[PDB]
């Protein structure tokens, strides 16, 4: 826990470099403001350096619940030979919880200004419909519509 | 009164267009002067900080 504390602090300073990930998590900490989805992934510094066994134990102890879980895989295998393992194993699992609160969108512009760099990654972004919402099929085209370019392509 | 029609024969039609000004301007003074506060609003509400290392 004290080990792997000092390595999520190793990590921040090197995504610092990774500047695609540095716009993803401003975006969403933008759109998605004063929500519980504004926050990062891998969290600030402060509550690393002041996260508790115990939190992780009632955070394990709260979703970490079979009615929320899936298993799946594929290959060269049956249905039923996975079957027992899982009435074997995971038949031990405690099978017994909020759920959401809509998270709204804003309509925001963020901008960390800094000129001693080569060149700027930019994100933009709206609201998007969400998962059962069907015309995510149509959207996923009209990305393809436009595409991308890095470069590289010689077209 | 006679001399006054005589170096204004407008009078009647001045305060016409006399009336017809304010409840135009008087009426979109404001809406302009929201339109503009709409616009600046992005800077009437702007923030900033400071994160050097």
């Amino acid at each position: 826990i004290e080990k792997e504390r000092d390595v999520i602090l190793q990590e921040l300073q090197e995504n610092d470099t990774s500047m695609r990930d540095v716009v993803f998590n401003y975006l969403h900490a933008t759109a998605f403001q004063g929500t519980p989805l504004a926050q990062s992934v891998e969290g600030p510094s402060e509550n690393v350096r002041k996260l508790s066994r115990a939190d992780l134990t009632e955070y394990l102890s709260r979703h970490y619940k079979a009615p929320r879980m899936v298993l799946a895989a594929a290959g060269g295998l049956e249905h039923r030979q996975l079957l027992d393992l899982a009435q074997k194993h995971f038949s031990g699992l405690s099978g017994t919880v909020p759920t959401l609160s809509p998270c709204r969108f804003t309509g925001s512009q963020i901008c960390h200004r800094e000129d001693g760099l080569p060149l700027a990654h930019v994100a933009i972004a709206v609201e998007g419909p969400g998962w059962a919402h069907p015309d995510n099929v149509a959207l996923q085209v009209a990305n393809a519509i436009i595409g991308h370019y890095d470069c590289t392509y010689g077209g | 009164t006679f001399l006054r029609w005589a170096a204004e024969p407008e009078h009647d039609h001045r305060k016409r267009m006399g009336l017809k000004m304010l409840l135009m301007m008087g009426l979109l003074l404001p809406l302009v002067y929201a339109m503009k506060r709409h616009k600046w609003s992005v800077l009437k509400s702007r923030k900033l900080a400071y994160r050097p290392p």
